[PDB]
Order: structure tokens, then sequence, then C-alpha cells
């Protein structure tokens, strides 16, 4: 716990941030898309198969 | 140090998926086996979704049935899916039993015996599962292949009444069927992986039928793909016979309410069954009819002991090939004979179908396999 | 040179002529442990990255 | 114990050794028999350099089925071709283990 | 020379896997709604007139 504190294990979080910006992308867009959330759906130009 | 080899679940995974060793050079007809595998599932799956709508009642079995299909919205999908795989699961059964067959797979003699028993698991699932619907058919199936118990000497209708719940058939016997129909699935699940464990210290058998140490590879890269594409073959093969013709491979009347007292014409049991069933149409006696159907399917046990020949495969023995390939020609004949009504041409070809199908496997087999040992020189 | 080189640097040049690439293999006897070429051509790249 | 009925039995005898399809393989007759344990020792007792063809022609063979093709008709085994190497040992064998069960049944 | 189109769209995106599961979600999320549009469109043009959508002109609103 307390030796994960470090300088080189912020360089490294600070390396796989992005990973984890696409990750969440990956898994919030899925997840919007497999329930077809009506809310977040509709805001995009062209999916409109909800009535 | 990968991982795979740590964790006690990545190292099962790792022997019996991602590692593996199999022959390079396996064809197309042993990825039945583990369509099998997969057809199992769906078994489950989509019968799961069955019995949350199904009652076991003989006075309500049907219109439960019409209420799945009907009032519960996406059923009748699943009602197919249901229904057509199961022929598709003795379709790949089938092709599977012939690969084994045919390419001396046999020989592997403790898995083909975990073999034949699970065939009896599934047929008898099948079956009670055919019951089920309570139809017309199905009632009357139920009625037929239920006194074939009462064939046995001396305990006979004691038996077959112990069978029913009751005099008759009614539902009480509706009810245990539904529930050995939900639990034997599982059981053939435990014994296929009683199968493939039997199966993995030897390794799977390939085509040429020489051992293939020198060429072993994992199975990940590759036969995932090849499993993956023979997959969505079958899910192909099925949902074409699902959503465009549900219907042929099963039969009008049971459609029609069960009836006690009415009697339904062709009677004939779903075609699976059939070529067993022309056995039973073809010897005059009870029990000797009851004793060639139960020969019919354990005689699969007897084929090691009647090999011969100094090789697997037929692939390098033409001769054997082509009685092989006459076997599932009567095969054909027999399974087109369950379908019909007794008359003189039927009843002879018949007899003389199911008599060649016993000797065709118990006498020329080993003998043209002998022959073919003498023509090679050792 | 070299004291311009950067950790930076060292993650850009090496994802660029190594990360996902095609490599040439070699291998002199008793082989057989080692991994077909998919199962490296495979190892050549994370899916958690 | 026929004569001329004797190289008619070679004739036929070639005939259906054609009708293998091992030879579309390379394959020599020895490879293609079955490894029970017997053949297994019989294997075992042989010449490095004879084990070592019969294990890459048995490789060649597998690789062949792989792409599911076949062997050049100029390369294909003819049937005086062959030699039947394994034949000698695997009598050995085969005949110890007559001795060992006559023995044992006594 | 000049970069290939499948080469622009390699390594802007293919590299790197994460955002090839995402290209590969957004093109399900397109996909989706023009494969069903599409196919839709299509069953409603072998049979027209069959259909009771189309049928409803004859008695609705009133
Ligand atoms: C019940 C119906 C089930 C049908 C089989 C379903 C699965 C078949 C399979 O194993 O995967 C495809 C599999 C791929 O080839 P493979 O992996 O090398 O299989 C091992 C070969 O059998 C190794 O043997 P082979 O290399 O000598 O080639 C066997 C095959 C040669 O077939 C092939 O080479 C592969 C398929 C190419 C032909 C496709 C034709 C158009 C579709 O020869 C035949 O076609 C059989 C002769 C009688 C049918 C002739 C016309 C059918 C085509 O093709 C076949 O096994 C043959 C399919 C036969 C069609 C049914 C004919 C009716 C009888
Ligand atoms: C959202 C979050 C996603 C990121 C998760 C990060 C977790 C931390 C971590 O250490 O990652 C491990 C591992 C990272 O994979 P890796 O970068 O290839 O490194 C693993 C080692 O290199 C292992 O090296 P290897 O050469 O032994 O690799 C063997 C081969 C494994 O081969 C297979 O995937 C077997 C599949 C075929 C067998 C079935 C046969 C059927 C008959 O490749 C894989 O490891 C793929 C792993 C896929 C599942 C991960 C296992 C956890 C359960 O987790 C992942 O696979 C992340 C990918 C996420 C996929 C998209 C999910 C969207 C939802
Ligand atoms: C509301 C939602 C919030 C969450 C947002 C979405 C989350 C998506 C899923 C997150 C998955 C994380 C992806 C990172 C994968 C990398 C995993 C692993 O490889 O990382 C290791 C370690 O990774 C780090 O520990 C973690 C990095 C990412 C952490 C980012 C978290 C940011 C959260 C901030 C809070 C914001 C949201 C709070 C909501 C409550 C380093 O790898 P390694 O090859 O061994 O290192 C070299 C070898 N060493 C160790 C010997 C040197
Ligand atoms: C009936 C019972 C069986 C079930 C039915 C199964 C039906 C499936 C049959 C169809 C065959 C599918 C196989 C096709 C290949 C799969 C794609 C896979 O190969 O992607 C690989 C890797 O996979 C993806 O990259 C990661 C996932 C991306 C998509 C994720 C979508 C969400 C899936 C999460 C599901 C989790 C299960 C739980 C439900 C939520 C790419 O590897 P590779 O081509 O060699 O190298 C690429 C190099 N890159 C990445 C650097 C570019
Ligand atoms: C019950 C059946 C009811 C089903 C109704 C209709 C079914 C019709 C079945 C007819 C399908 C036969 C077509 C097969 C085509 C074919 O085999 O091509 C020849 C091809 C040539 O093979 P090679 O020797 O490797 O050639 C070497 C070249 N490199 O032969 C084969 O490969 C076939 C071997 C696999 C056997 C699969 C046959 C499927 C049927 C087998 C079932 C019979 C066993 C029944 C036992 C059941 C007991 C519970
Ligand atoms: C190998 C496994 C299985 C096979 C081959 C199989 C096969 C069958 C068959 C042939 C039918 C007759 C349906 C018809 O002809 O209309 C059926 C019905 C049924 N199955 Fe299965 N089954 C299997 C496993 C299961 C499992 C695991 C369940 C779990 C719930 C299940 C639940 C049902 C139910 C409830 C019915 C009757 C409902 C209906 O027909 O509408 N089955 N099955
Ligand atoms: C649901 C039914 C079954 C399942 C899930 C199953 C599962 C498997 C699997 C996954 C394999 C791996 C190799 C391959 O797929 O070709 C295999 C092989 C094998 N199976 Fe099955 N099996 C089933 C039924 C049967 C039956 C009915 C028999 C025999 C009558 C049988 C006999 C064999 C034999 C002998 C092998 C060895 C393959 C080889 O030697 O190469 N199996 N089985």
């Amino acid at each position: 716990v307390t030796r994960f504190l470090g300088p080189r294990y912020r360089e490294l979080v600070k390396n796989w941030v992005p990973t984890a910006y696409t990750w969440g992308a990956v898994g919030a867009v899925g997840l919007v898309w497999a329930t077809d959330w009506r809310l977040i759906l509709d805001w995009v130009p062209y999916i409109n198969g909800k009535f | 140090t990968p991982m795979r080899k740590t964790n006690p679940l990545m190292k099962l995974i790792n022997h019996s998926f991602i590692d593996l060793p199999t022959p390079s050079n396996i064809s197309a007809w042993w990825n039945f086996g583990s369509l099998l595998g997969a057809c199992l599932i769906l078994q489950i799956t989509t019968g799961l979704f069955l019995a949350m709508h199904y009652s076991p009642d003989a006075s309500t079995a049907f219109s439960s049935i019409a209420h799945i299909t009907r009032d519960v919205n996406y059923g009748w999908i699943i009602r197919y899916l249901h229904a057509n795989g199961a022929s598709m699961f003795f379709i790949c059964l089938f092709l599977h039993i012939g690969r084994g067959l045919y390419y001396g797979s046999f020989l592997y003699s403790e898995t083909w015996n975990i073999g034949i028993i699970l065939l009896l698991a599934t047929m008898a699932t099948a079956f009670m599962g055919y019951v089920l619907p309570w139809g017309q058919m199905s009632f009357w199936g139920a009625t037929v292949i239920t006194n074939l118990l009462s064939a046995i000497p001396y305990i006979g209708t004691d038996l077959v009444q112990w069978i029913w719940g009751g005099y008759s058939v009614d539902s009480p016997t509706l009810t245990r069927f539904f529930t050995f129909h939900f639990i034997l699935p599982f059981i053939i699940a435990a014994l296929a992986t009683l199968h493939l464990l039997f199966l993995h210290e030897t390794g799977s058998n390939n085509p040429l039928g020489i051992t293939s140490h020198s060429d072993k590879i994992t199975f990940h890269p590759y036969y995932t793909i090849k499993d993956a594409l023979g997959l969505l073959l079958f899910l192909l093969s099925l949902m074409t016979l699902t959503l465009f013709s549900p219907d042929l491979l099963g039969d009008p009347d049971n459609y029609t309410l069960a009836n006690p007292l009415n009697t339904p014409p062709h009677i004939k049991p779903e075609w699976y069954f059939l070529f067993a069933y022309t056995i039973l149409r073809s010897v005059p006696n009870k029990l000797g009819g009851v004793l060639a159907l139960l020969l019919s399917i354990l005689i699969l046990a007897m084929i090691p002991i009647l090999h011969m020949s100094k090789q697997q495969s037929m692939m390098f023995r033409p001769l054997s090939q082509s009685l092989y390939w006459l076997l599932a020609a009567d095969l054909l004949i027999l399974t087109w004979i369950g379908g019909q009504p007794v008359s003189y041409p039927f009843t002879i070809i018949g007899q003389v179908a199911s008599v060649l199908y016993f000797t065709t496997i118990l006498i020329l087999m080993p003998t043209i396999s002998l022959i073919e040992n003498k023509m090679l020189k050792w | 040179r070299i004291a311009e080189v950067d950790a930076s640097v060292v993650r850009e040049i090496c994802s660029k002529y190594i990360y996902d690439q095609c490599p040439a293999v070699a291998g002199y006897g008793p082989i057989e442990q080692l991994p077909d070429y998919n199962r490296i051509r495979s190892g050549m790249f994370w899916l958690r990255f | 114990a026929v004569s001329a009925s004797g190289k008619w039995l070679d004739g036929i005898r070639k005939w259906y050794y054609n009708a293998a399809g091992f030879n579309k393989l390379g394959l020599m007759r020895d490879d293609t028999i079955y490894e029970d344990e017997d053949v297994k020792e019989a294997i075992r007792r042989l010449p490095e350099n004879l084990y070592n063809d019969r294990m890459f022609r048995i490789k060649r063979a597998l690789d062949l089925n792989l792409k599911h093709q076949i062997l050049p008709k100029e390369q294909w085994t003819k049937y005086e071709e062959e030699n039947f190497y394994l034949e000698p040992y695997l009598k050995e064998v085969i005949r110890e283990r007559k001795e060992r069960e006559e023995w044992a049944k006594k | 020379a000049a970069a290939t189109l499948t080469s622009k769209l390699y390594s802007l995106l293919f590299r790197r896997t994460s955002t090839f599961a995402l290209t590969i979600i957004v093109g399900v999320m397109f996909f989706e709604r023009a494969f069903d549009q599409g196919a839709d469109a299509i069953y409603d043009h072998i049979n027209e007139g069959k259909l009771w959508k189309h049928i409803k002109h004859k008695y609705e609103n009133k």
C-alpha cells in the first residue's frame, strides 16, 4: 500500500492514463449501445431507431 | 513465467483448451465433436426459457405451449430453436459416431464406452422431452414405448406401472418425464467431462491413423477459429431450419390434443428414433424385438473386439470403406422405412435391411478386414 | 546525442520498430516446445494496451 | 501353391496396393501399421537412420494431409520399390511375447 | 510513396487495440441502424400492399 507511492509510479500511471480513457470510452459507449438508452442516444446525429 | 502455468483454474484451461497438442492434419469431421459440446449449451439455455412457462399437468401442458408460442414475446423462436436444435444435436451426433467408426477411433475403448453411455442418456432425454409437448404423437409414442418395458418376462407390468405412476399414461407420468428431462442433460455434461478426461491422456486421433507426435500443434491458434467457423456454419444451418421451414423435420398431429380414446393413423415417432423403431417392426416377437432394439445400440461396444485389421482408418482400406458406405445406405433404408405403414413391400425390405444391418458388422467386416490383411502381405 | 535521449523517445522508437511487428525467427534444436509462429506473432502485442 | 495363378495373385496384390492411398503420400508399407505396444517396442529397436527416415516420411505424409495435397506422380512409392524394414523386428517382438505367454500358461 | 488509405486507417487506429475496440463498437453503432432500415426497406419492397402498416390508410384516424 504505502510502497506504491513513488515518482516512477507516478510516471507509470501517467503512461497508462490514456489507455484508461480509451477503455473507459469503450465501456461507456458500449453500455449505452447495448441498452439503447434513449437519453444518451438521441443526441447522436443519425441513430434514431427509437421513436 | 506465464500466469497460465500458475493459477490452477488457468492451469486446467491451459490444458483442455489453450495449449494441449493436437494432430495438425485434423479435418472438418472432428469439428462435429466440439459442435456437440456447443449444442448442449443451446439445448440448456433455450430449454431453460421454455421451462419458465411450461406447465407439466396433463390438463394444461398443451395450452401452456400455446401460451408460449402466442402470448409470450419472442417465444416461438425459442420453441423452434429448441425443437430443431435437438434435431441438429442428433445429426452432429450421428456424424460424430460415424467419424469414430470410420477412422478407427474406437480403439480408445474407455472413451468409446463413455460415449455409448452418454448416447443412451441423450436418447432418453430426447424421448422424455418429445413426450413433454403432450400432443397426439407424444402421448401415443409414450404409450407404445412404455409398453416395451412390459415385455420383460417376470417383472414387466409392475415396473411399467411404476414408470406410469398409474394404470395408464396421465398427468403424473408427464410431470415425472418433465423432471427427468430437466435433470438428465447436466448428467450428460458431467459424462462429457469424463469423456474429455479419458480422451486427453492419449490425444486426438488423426485421419491417416499414424501417430502424430512428430507434428503436434497447440489448440488455441488454429482449432479455435476452425471451430468458430464450424459453429458459425452450425448456427447458419440451424437458423435456416428454424426461420424458413420450422415444421418439416417435425410431424403434424402434435398440434392436436392427446386423446386416450381416439388413435392416430400413421403413429410415427420423430425421425432420429425411426430406424430403431423399424427393428421393432421387424421382429414379430415382443421380447425379441426389445432385445434386438437394445442390441441395435449396444452393438457399438462390440466393435473394438471385432476389429481385425492392423490399421485404424478405412481410408487406406477401400473394401471396408465400401462396406462402411453400404452400412450408411442401410441406415438410410431403415430410417426411411420407419416413416411408412406396414404393407407387403415395406415389411420385407425392413426385415432384410435389419438382418443385413447385423450381418455386415458382425461378420463381413472382420472377414474382409482379414482379406485386406492378406492382400498386403502381412 | 545520448543525453538527448529520453524515456518518451525510447517508448516512441521501440513502439515504432518493435511493437506489433512480424519478426524473423531462427531455432537450432532440440526445439519442439518453441511456440508456433502465430503464438510468437500474437506475443508481439498486448491486448491490455 | 498355385503357379501362374500365383502371378495372378501378384497382380491383384499390386492392384490393391495401388488401391491403398499411402503411395500418394510417399509412405512405405510399414509406416501405416497401427502402433500398439508390440509395434512400439518394434520401432524402439530400429536403427537410427532408418528410424529417422520413418519419422520424416511420416511428417511428410501428415504435412501433405494438412493442405489436402498429393505427392507428385514421379515421386510416388512403387510396389517393387518398398523395403519391408520393420518385419524382422516386429516378428522378433511378437515371437518373444508368444514365448512369454506359452511359458506363462504352464 | 503516398500512404495507402488502409495504412492511414491503420496507424491512426489499429496499432492500439483499445482504439480498435472503440472503432469496432462505433462501427456497430452505425451498422445496426443501417442494416436495420436497409433490410426493412427490402422486406417492405418485396410485398407492397400485403403488409398492414401500409394498409392502415383504408381505415385509420377516424
Ligand atoms: C465512474 C467510472 C470511473 C472509472 C473510469 C473507467 C475505468 C475503465 C477501466 C479501467 C481499466 C484500467 C486500464 C489500465 C490497464 C493497465 C493494467 C496494468 O498493466 O497496469 C499496471 C499498473 O497500472 C497502474 O497501477 C494503474 C494505471 C491506471 C490507473 C488510472 C486510475 C484513474 C482513476 C482516477 C479517479 C477518477 C474516477 C473516480 C470515480 C470514483 C502496470 O503494468 P505493468 O506492465 O505491470 O508495469 C510495468 C512492470 N512493473 C510494475 C514491474 C513496473
Ligand atoms: C452458442 C455458444 C457459443 C457462443 C457463440 C459464439 C459466436 C462467435 C462466432 C464468430 C467468430 C468470432 C471470432 C472472430 C475474431 C474475434 C476478434 C478478435 O480476433 O480480436 C482480436 C483482439 O480483440 C479485440 O482487439 C479486443 C476486443 C474488441 C471488441 C470488444 C467488444 C466488447 C466485447 C466484450 C464481451 C465480454 C463478455 C461479457 C459480456 C459483456 C484481434 O486480434 P488480432 O487481429 O490477431 O490482432 C489485432 C492487433 N491489434 C489489436 C493491435 C489491432
Ligand atoms: C442435449 C440436451 C437436450 C436435447 C437434445 C433436448 C431436446 C428436446 C426435444 C426434442 C424437445 C421436444 C420439443 C418439440 O419437439 O416440440 C424438447 C423440449 C423441451 N425441452 Fe429439451 N432438450 C435438451 C435439454 C433440455 C434442457 C437442459 C432443458 C432445461 C430447461 C430442456 C427443456 C425443455 C422443455 C421445458 C421442453 C418442452 C417445452 C416445449 O416443447 O415447448 N431441454 N427438448
Ligand atoms: C454431446 C455429445 C458429445 C460431446 C459433447 C463429445 C465431446 C467430444 C470432444 C470435445 C471431443 C474432442 C475431439 C473432437 O471434437 O473431435 C471428442 C472426441 C471423441 N469422442 Fe465425443 N462427444 C460426444 C459424444 C460422443 C459419442 C456418442 C461417441 C461415440 C459413440 C464419442 C466418442 C468420441 C471419441 C472416440 C473421441 C476421440 C477423438 C479422436 O480420437 O480423435 N463422443 N468428444
